[PDB]
């Protein structure tokens, strides 16, 4: 995907 | 296979015999447990003397009335010296009777 | 291979020792001090339990003993409702 | 077929004559009347088993059996389902009876809270602490109404407690109150010469200042705790509160030490305890949090699955307990099953998570905001993996107001410049970028960094992963590469230092600087970072040949004192 | 009366229970009536009214089983010279004792103990000899014990019970621990004993090979280790049989492989 | 498995307690078949049978393949085609008796 998982 | 409960006067023998075995063999199995002779003593279904000739399935004690659930009790007597006594058969106790809560008060 | 299980009443349920040994209490009370063969069969007194339970215990001696490992379909033991409770503490302290 | 035993038949036989023999069964040996309210639960009878259970009376001499408890808890559990409202009353009743024992002597009042102690904890263990507080409120004023040596260890003992309550009831503002009382009653023990020990008042206190993200002092008071950890403490305080130091341990990013505070602490809970224990669950689900945040997520799957399918067992559905199983379990599979896109499994437990804390808990309760957060993360993924763009808008848009309320909830309770409000700052600002919303993008993560920043000090992991997202931001949708470069060097470092080169978390910064360097030149950088992206590959493969968590934590690996002695050394 | 939960006092029903004890812990005729009565005392103090009395029944015994084997360890100290005899004895009726005590708790062990650190009466009891009788004497009583062996290896004659009674209670302690069920007999007494064997078996191995050749040695392999053999049978537990007869060989026939094979 | 458990004690009682626990059997399993709850009225109905198989009378054949025909209705209305052949063969031998 585009960014990281979610925090 | 049938279950009886021999009681004569406060004992209550709880022994098994063979639907087909006589009821010589269940006085001759006291022998074992209050050693005096089959001789001396007699049975009693309900005031009912049980022959030494006579099977047990003969005398009513067929095996669905006598369920170990709740086996069939037979009296007893030992002749005391020579002439036998009657049944001395005491009732167990009277567990406490619980009320009915249908009963009106 | 008799056991004479005394009632607080007096009345004497003579079962037989394989019957007996399968409450844990009863197999307790036949073990050590108790297990000297007095006469031939071991006077086991049950100041506690009354007759009309007694009987019952026996009964489920009996019952449990030819009824053990049953192919067919085992029936449930008859408890009245007036022993019911009776026998729920009797089966308690016999660890039956 | 084998002859059911003459207690379980005379058990069926006095459960079936019920109503002749109700208040018969009060008189039972307190290891037959539980025996008959089990029966009364499993033949279905939870009218009866409610009203029963509904008496303290009835109550306190069922949880005077600690062999069967396991059986209490999914009894009582059933009740709470049932509708009947056990708890509430048998914490009003208990206030009754003190309240009405309040004008006694201190013998009557010493067997009172020994009664509330037992009742409070299983209320706690339970998980209702919102009514568990009522009791161990009641509890302490019994041992605020008189100042001898005893009541003061009551109070000591009963403020623990309180603490801990309040703890798992978010009221995080009532428990520096709490803990105050406690200090007070400590000192005033203290002052008389009588050291009361200090390791659970200080893990509770550790949880607390966790849970309102104080990692600073949350560690302080770890190291405080565990330098109060002697070798007769109960087992259960030694494993809460290396629970709680494991915890403080990874949220101040020090998992050397975290690894072994908290493996000791799942062996000893599973040693003592055993393998369906609801005090072995909640190790089992900090256990998970550890190695979750360790960048060891597909083990933490196995975890908190573990954990979860103890905490269906003992207690079952519609807990609170069950709850917070399911919304870290639903965190932990959006977070392992995230490049995947399988969301299925994820959703599922978050919608129970919402499904049961919707029901136990009112609107504005601070732990409906953690479940909400997971669920709308999860939503956002799935709306973003879709096709129909009506779903896109719609899913989305229920992410937003979950989003919303969770952030509203954390606002009001913690306040505007924490921790746990820079997540959902974070989390909203990666949903705008998912919405297509970037000016409210770029203002959301500009927050979020700032709070992380200016709290977590420069180079922590939480505003690392801030700044990887904000430079996707920047990335993939602004086209400011200048910015973004900066921050996924600035991230890429962080994570490398925290987590080495075997971060998992490295791919998201690696391809973002690959597409910018595609985007504006220099395909030297491309080729370099290609490279570095291939040997992370490498080395993530190298490293994915991993083993169960449960082995990991073995058996007898080592020994109270030694745990606690290495990590005081290790300062 | 029933078994039905009633108010009772502790120090009645105690001091009945007691008396029978004693009793049992020493093998005292004690009548059967009585037994079968205490079953039902054990009974009514753990289901007392209106808190169940089972703690504080537990507290007492474990009060008199501590009193008991430490009047036995001071009446064995009292005793010198004499202690492995009377160890033995004292032991065989304190175990005789555990065992009925075990069966007269049952109610105790089955609805408190195991409903609740906490060890059942019969294995409390074991555990109380191991602390308060076997480890106070963990010094005393291995050193005429390894002698006493040892002058049986020398051509003496000591007591066939007295000295297999004893090893055999360092095992019978252990019956409580599934872990480790031959932890305390394989360090308080085998790891001595090991040495010990050794010790023996080397010094004299040098007498052997002054006045014996190579074959007359061959012929004493197989005359003291078959004899060890019959050691193992008679004074050693059945589970020590292979890591003892192997030991021996080691300090016979490993260290004069050499001169054996040439 | 209230009625069952009262049932099973009176199979021995006198003619008028089995007559009254057979009209208490009719009774709730005729509701416990109307509720819809036929693995419930099944057992009601079979516990009446137990009653009805004790006395080879006049009435009780009557009564007995009265049982019958209401076990078929809580037996396929419950999916037990395969008990329903065996009920029905049963009520038969009871209607030839």
């Amino acid at each position: 995907q585009k960014r990281a998982s979610g925090q | 296979d049938v279950f009886l409960m021999i009681r004569r006067h406060k004992t209550t023998i709880f022994t098994d015999a063979k639907e087909s075995s006589t009821v010589f063999e269940l006085k001759r199995i006291v022998e074992g447990i209050l050693k005096r002779p089959p001789d001396e003593q007699r049975l009693y279904k309900d005031d009912q003397l049980l022959d030494d000739g006579k099977t047990l399935g003969e005398c009513g004690f067929t095996s669905q009335t006598a369920r170990p659930q709740a086996p069939a009790t037979v009296g007893l007597a030992f002749r005391a010296d020579d002439t036998f006594e009657a049944l001395c058969i005491e009732p167990f106790s009277s567990p406490p009777e619980l009320p009915d809560v249908m009963k009106p008060q | 291979m008799y056991v004479k299980l005394i009632s607080s009443d007096g009345h004497e349920f003579i079962v037989k020792r394989e019957h007996a040994l399968t409450s844990g209490t009863i197999k307790a009370m036949l073990s050590g001090p108790g297990q000297f063969a007095e006469n031939e069969t071991n006077e086991v007194n049950f100041r506690e339990i009354p007759s009309h339970v007694l009987s019952k215990v026996c009964m489920y001696f009996t019952y449990k003993v030819r009824y053990t490992n049953s192919s067919t379909e085992i029936p449930e033991f008859p408890i009245a409702p007036e022993i019911a409770l009776e026998l729920l503490m009797a089966a308690n302290f016999l660890d039956c | 077929w084998i002859p059911e035993t003459l207690y379980n038949t005379a058990i069926s036989a006095v459960v079936d004559n019920y109503i002749r023999s109700r208040r018969d069964i009060r008189s039972l040996p307190e290891n037959i009347q539980f025996d008959v309210y089990y029966k009364l639960y499993q033949q279905g009878r939870l009218c009866q088993l409610g009203s029963e259970f509904c008496e303290l009376e009835v109550f306190a001499k069922v949880l005077r059996a600690l062999d069967k408890r396991h059986l209490l808890h999914h009894c009582f559990q059933a009740l709470m389902d049932h509708g009947v409202k056990v708890a509430s009353v048998l914490a009003y009743s208990f206030s009754r009876r003190c309240s009405y024992i309040a004008e006694s002597d201190a013998a009557v009042k010493e067997k009172a809270i020994q009664v509330g102690f037992v009742l409070g904890g299983f209320l706690s263990d339970a998980g209702w602490y919102s009514d568990a507080e009522k009791v161990f409120l009641s509890c302490l004023q019994l041992c605020t109404l008189h100042d001898e040596m005893l009541h003061w260890f009551r109070a000591v003992e009963c403020c623990v407690r309180l603490l801990h309550v309040r703890n798992g009831n978010c009221k995080y503002h009532l428990g520096e109150e709490t803990f105050k009382l406690a200090q007070t009653y400590m000192d005033k023990l203290s002052k008389h010469g009588q050291q009361a020990n200090k390791a659970a008042l200080y893990g509770e206190l550790c949880a607390l200042l966790f849970a309102k993200s104080h990692y600073d002092e949350a560690y302080k008071w770890c190291i405080e705790a565990m330098k109060e950890i002697t070798a007769g403490l109960p087992v259960k305080v030694v494993v809460d509160v290396l629970r709680q130091a494991s915890k403080a341990c990874v949220v101040k990013r020090e998992f050397k030490k975290a690894e072994q505070l908290i493996k000791h602490a799942v062996y000893l809970a599973r040693d003592h305890f055993g393998s369906k224990h609801p005090k072995y669950s909640d190790t089992l689900l900090d256990y998970g949090f550890y190695l979750l945040n360790v960048d060891n997520i597909c083990q933490s799957v196995a975890i908190y699955q573990a954990a979860l399918d103890i905490r269906q067992s003992v207690f079952g559905g519609k807990n609170i307990h069950v709850a917070t199983a399911h919304e870290d379990l639903a965190y932990s599979s959006y977070v392992h099953q995230y490049s995947s896109g399988k969301f299925d499994n994820a959703l599922f437990h978050a919608e129970r998570a919402i499904g049961i804390i919707t029901h136990i808990l009112p609107e504005d309760h601070l732990l409906l905001a953690s479940s909400k957060r997971v669920k709308a993360l999860i939503l956002e993924e799935i709306a973003i993996d879709c096709h129909n763009k009506e779903t896109e808008q719609r899913l989305l848009q229920e992410a937003h107001d979950l989003h919303l309320s969770s952030l509203q909830l954390a606002k009001k309770a913690f306040g505007e410049f924490n921790v746990q409000t820079a997540k959902h700052y974070g989390n909203l600002g990666r949903l705008y970028q998912s919405m297509r919303k970037f000016k409210e993008a770029e203002e959301m993560h500009i927050k979020a960094i700032q709070i992380k920043e200016q709290l977590l000090g420069q180079e922590d992991y939480e505003v690392a992963l801030s700044v990887g997202h904000l430079a996707s931001l920047y990335n993939y949708d602004m086209n400011q590469y200048e910015n973004a470069e900066k921050l996924y060097l600035r991230s890429i470092a962080i994570g490398k230092k925290l987590f080495g080169e075997g971060y998992s978390g490295l791919e998201y910064d690696y391809r973002g600087l690959i597409k910018l360097y595609n985007s504006i030149g220099n395909y030297e950088k491309v080729f370099e970072y290609h490279n570095v992206l291939s040997n992370w590959n490498r080395l993530r493969d190298r490293q994915y040949s991993v083993t169960d968590a449960l082995e990991d934590v073995s058996t007898s690996p080592q020994s109270t004192e030694e745990v606690v002695q290495s990590f005081l050394i290790s300062q | 009366t029933s078994l039905k939960p009633r108010v009772v006092d502790f120090d009645e029903t105690w001091n009945k229970l007691l008396t029978t004890i004693k009793a049992v812990v020493m093998l005292e005729y004690v009548e059967r009536a009585t037994w079968n009565d205490r079953f039902s005392d054990i009974y009514a103090l753990c289901v007392a009214y209106p808190e169940p009395l089972g703690e504080r029944l537990y507290t007492e015994t474990k009060i008199f089983l501590e009193n008991h084997v430490r009047h036995l360890h001071k009446r064995v100290l009292e005793s010198e010279e004499q202690v492995l005899v009377m160890y033995h004895r004292y032991w065989e009726e304190y175990s005789k004792g555990a065992d009925y005590m075990d069966c007269l708790y049952r109610y105790l062990n089955t609805q408190f103990i195991k409903k609740n650190p906490l060890m059942e009466i019969g294995e409390l009891a074991l555990d109380m000899w191991r602390k308060l009788m076997v480890e106070p004497l963990q010094a005393i009583l291995i050193r005429m014990l390894l002698r006493e062996i040892k002058n049986d290896r020398g051509g003496e004659d000591p007591n066939q019970k007295v000295i297999h009674g004893v090893i055999n209670s360092f095992v019978h302690v252990e019956q409580y621990k599934k872990k480790f069920p031959l932890k305390f007999y394989q360090e308080i007494f085998e790891s001595p004993f090991l040495t010990e064997t050794g010790e023996y078996y080397k010094q004299e191995a040098s007498n052997l090979l002054q006045e014996s050749n190579c074959s007359q040695y061959m012929e004493k392999v197989l005359g003291r280790l078959k004899d060890e053999e019959i050691r193992c049978r008679k004074y050693l537990h059945p589970s020590s049989y292979t890591k003892v007869i192997h030991e021996c060989q080691q300090r016979m026939v490993a260290d004069h492989l050499q001169f054996l094979h040439a």
